[PDB]
């Protein structure tokens, strides 16, 4: 077993506007092996029901995931994706830029 | 259509 | 019988020294593998050789699998008496979850030798003291000539049967009729069956 | 176009706490429709693109007994795999999976596939020519001389150049309003002033498909690369992609800059300024 | 040739009483992953009763009623009728492979027949029928027939021995025993075989034949209130030595 570290990309599936639903994505890529934990939080806080996709990998045999939940963003509330892996010293905490 | 897969390594 | 792979039975009488052609049909489309099989009478069936679609030559033996039309072929050359048993078409295909095989009814084969001198005699054996039974043997006959099975219940006629005192090199045909029924004698057994014009048939 | 099937299997030895856990996927270019997991309740193949439900029973039931089979077939290859590498029985270990078929625009076989993986590093693979294979180290020499023994090659050969491409055909017709279609991306930019005299100018592209997109980075009638920040593309989940790259840009030289997204589904290549 | 001895039954014949439960048990030497347990009956060929194609799973086939199976360890495999019934009478064949959908190594397969009741059970009486005078004068050859017959159940096997060592050249016995009463299910059966020697070897009275017999019937375990001897596994023959002109 050759490990391999997770990117990460928080977003949301449509452009964000305060008070329009929409679902927040955080996408794990690149990662080795399939063994991986990911929450969402609404300001440091784990979202109840978050959906994942099926477990698939990329010519280069790195798997990729997509975990995503229904919600409707504020102007101050602010989301994170925490990311824990066996390559990870302790959880990757990822804030979503609704610039990026 | 997935595949007839059965040989073993 | 509804089945996956079928096979022409139904005996398959050809001499000695023929090639013998046999065909099987199998329905399912995902079949992944493919065999042929020999099992002797009263026996367990022995692996032949697997048939690929690059054509499997083996000596006499010869097989090929059409999967376009889903037929495969074994084909025997030079066919010997030792090669006489029943042929078994075997494919593997998915049943539930696990691959399988599905095997033939199974062709059988019966590869007989030519009489070179033959001699048709029906001859009466000697009694067993301690047995009532009037015993019949029609031997040397023709390999062509084939017996037919008794009209009385009481007259038993075991079939035809090719033995080979290879000690002198000769074979012959022989089939054995016994019965204790009054009324059964020799020249009477067997004319059940059309035996050679020929057959000598002497009062011992 | 040129459309392709992949299925992709995933199994993962988790030693004295169960069977390995299995879970292939199959997607038609970009788009996946069924998945199996060996730990969901369904315990059959499951449906994910609308159009694959238009099957009947038999095929679920195939379906569903190719890839139990499979994932019988890799959980013994798992422990194949440990005695080949003298690997601990008591270490955790990965075999994933590989197999599909590619059709031209016609609909002809363009070119099959088959290759395996263990702890995510080729172990064998079935060459372009379906007959032949090329094994990783001296540990899949032993599986290649077996199934090179066993013809196995001509048996998949079968199954890429026949069931593979029959099904990449009837999915590609069966769902053509989904699977031929060309969602054209929806591209904006936008201003992200930083320090002095320089500014981000966010290139967007949003809800396209499929995934095969190429954003340049223009400026001054010149392609520049150094300032480019391109994220590998992602997924939306709704079954469209998204792909952004930003240049960091001088106060008043925004007008300068120009975005060019070639994609399927466009006409014509997009041209893309600072749009105050 | 290959002797295939890897997969290996027990026992070659057994009979029962339709109420009486009894284990067949297959072993493979070659370290298949998957045994199974097939069932040939005249006119349907071989049907999977069950199968198991891991050391630790088994599964149903296509005719599993009556039937149970435990695959006790790799190497073995036990086929358990709980209660026989006159239905269950076929010959059963076990084999192993590689794994499942692999050519398919057989044991030499295993004889069973069940009856209302034993009393039905009968041993070959066996008989010599020394060679006809009309047939060593005409072809300067003497065939013996030897007529083993009103056995039950149809497991036999017959040898021809000539001076204390068995013979094959010059033999052929019937491939199958006959159905005395073809209509009647529990028919006894009648086996047929032939000896042929030059006629000097034959007139020749230093030289002696036997025909013998091999029977599978019951053992001293079983039960037997009939008045008859009780028809326990036995080698039943016919002696003939040569007389001269």
């Amino acid at each position: 077993m050759i490990q391999r570290t997770p990117k990460i990309q928080v977003y949301s599936r449509h452009p964000a506007e305060n008070g329009k639903s929409n679902f927040l994505n955080c996408y794990v890529s690149g990662f080795h092996p399939s063994d991986i934990e990911v929450d969402l939080l609404k300001n440091g806080e784990r979202i109840e029901k978050v959906e994942h996709s099926d477990l698939s990998f990329s010519k280069d045999w790195s798997f990729y995931l997509l975990y995503y939940t229904e919600f409707t963003p504020t102007e101050k509330d602010e989301y994170a994706c925490r990311v824990n892996h066996v390559t990870l010293s302790q959880p990757k905490i990822v804030k979503w830029d609704r610039d990026m | 259509n997935y595949n007839y897969l059965y040989r073993l390594f | 019988m509804r089945k996956e792979v079928e096979q022409d039975p139904g005996p398959f009488n050809v001499p000695e020294g023929a090639t013998v052609a046999f065909n099987c049909t199998y329905s399912n489309s995902a079949s992944q593998s493919f065999f042929w099989y020999r099992q002797d009478c009263r026996k367990e069936p022995k692996l032949l050789m697997s048939v690929y679609s690059s054509g499997n030559e083996d000596g006499r033996f010869t097989a090929q699998l059409n999967r376009a039309s889903q037929y495969i072929s074994l084909l025997i050359r030079d066919s010997k008496l030792s090669d006489s048993a029943t042929y078994l078409c075997v494919v593997n295909m998915l049943r539930n979850s696990g691959y399988a095989l599905n095997f033939g009814k199974g062709t059988s084969l019966l590869v007989t030798p030519h009489i070179q001198n033959p001699d048709p005699a029906v001859y009466q054996l000697r009694d067993s003291k301690s047995s009532d039974k009037s015993v019949c043997l029609f031997t040397d006959f023709d390999s062509q000539t084939n017996v037919s099975q008794s009209k009385d219940s009481d007259v038993y006629i075991t079939d035809k049967c090719v033995l080979d005192m290879r000690s002198m090199d000769f074979k012959s045909n022989s089939a054995v009729a016994w019965s204790n029924k009054s009324d059964f004698a020799c020249a009477n057994a067997f004319n059940n069956s059309i035996i050679p014009e020929d057959t000598f048939f002497p009062s011992p | 176009g040129s459309h392709s099937m992949r299925y992709f299997s995933t199994s993962v030895s988790r030693p004295g706490r169960g069977e390995p856990r299995f879970i292939a996927v199959g997607y038609v270019d970009d788009t996946q429709f069924v998945r199996f997991d060996s730990d969901a309740a369904s315990q059959r193949m499951e449906p994910r693109a609308p159009w694959i439900e238009q099957e009947g029973p038999e095929y679920w039931d195939e379906e569903t007994g190719k890839v139990k089979a499979h994932s019988q077939t890799d959980r013994e290859n798992l422990r194949i795999a440990l005695r080949y590498y003298n690997q601990s029985e008591a270490g955790s270990h990965t075999l994933q999976m590989m197999f599909g078929c590619d059709v031209g625009s016609d609909g002809r076989f363009l070119r099959g596939y088959h290759q395996y993986a263990y702890d995510g590093k080729d172990y064998i693979a079935l060459k372009e020519d379906l007959r032949s294979w090329t094994a990783a180290d001296m540990a899949a020499q032993i599986t290649k001389r077996k199934w090179e023994a066993a013809h196995v090659a001509e048996q998949q050969r079968a199954y890429l150049e026949g069931t593979c491409v029959d099904g990449l055909r009837r999915y590609l017709e069966n769902g053509k309003e989904t699977l031929q279609r060309t969602d054209p991306p929806k591209t904006h930019m936008t201003h992200h002033p930083i320090s002095d005299h320089e500014a981000t100018l966010r290139c967007w592209a949003l809800g396209f498909y499929p995934a095969e997109i190429t954003l340049t980075w223009q400026r001054d009638g010149e392609d520049q690369t150094q300032d480019t920040e391109l994220v590998e593309t992602r997924p939306a989940g709704d079954g469209t992609f998204q792909k952004w790259a930003a240049v960091v840009v001088p106060s008043g030289e925004e007008q300068r800059y120009t975005c060019h997204v070639q994609h399927e589904g466009l006409p014509k290549p997009l041209t893309l300024r600072w749009e105050p | 040739g290959s002797m295939n001895a890897g997969v290996t039954q027990t026992p070659k014949f057994q009979v029962l009483k339709t109420g009486q439960s009894m284990t067949l048990q297959c072993a493979q030497d070659m370290n298949h992953n998957s045994m199974y347990w097939y069932r040939q009956d005249p006119g349907m060929g071989l049907r999977l009763i069950y199968y198991s194609a891991s050391e630790g799973t088994t599964d149903k086939g296509e005719v599993p009623n009556g039937y149970n199976v435990s695959r006790l360890n790799k190497r073995e495999f036990s086929l358990r009728l709980e209660s026989a019934a006159p239905s269950q009478t076929s010959v059963y064949f076990c084999a192993s492979s590689e794994s499942g959908g692999y050519e398919q190594y057989f044991g030499p397969g295993t004889r069973l027949t069940v009856t209302e009741d034993l009393k039905n059970v009968f041993p070959p009486e066996v008989a010599v029928f020394e060679p006809s005078e009309a047939e060593i004068s005409h072809t300067q050859k003497a065939t013996l027939v030897c007529l083993a017959t009103g056995f039950y159940p149809d497991h036999v096997e017959l040898s021809w021995w000539v001076n204390g060592k068995e013979v094959h050249s010059g033999v052929c016995t019937d491939p199958q025993p006959l159905k005395e009463q073809p209509a009647l299910n529990d028919s006894r059966y009648a086996l047929s075989s032939r000896l042929r020697v030059s006629a000097t070897f034959w007139q020749d009275p230093r030289n002696h034949f036997r025909c013998q017999v091999q029977f599978y019937g019951l053992s001293e375990n079983d039960e037997w209130t009939q008045d008859r001897a009780k028809p326990v596994t036995q080698i039943v023959s016919a002696e003939a030595w040569g007389r001269a002109d």
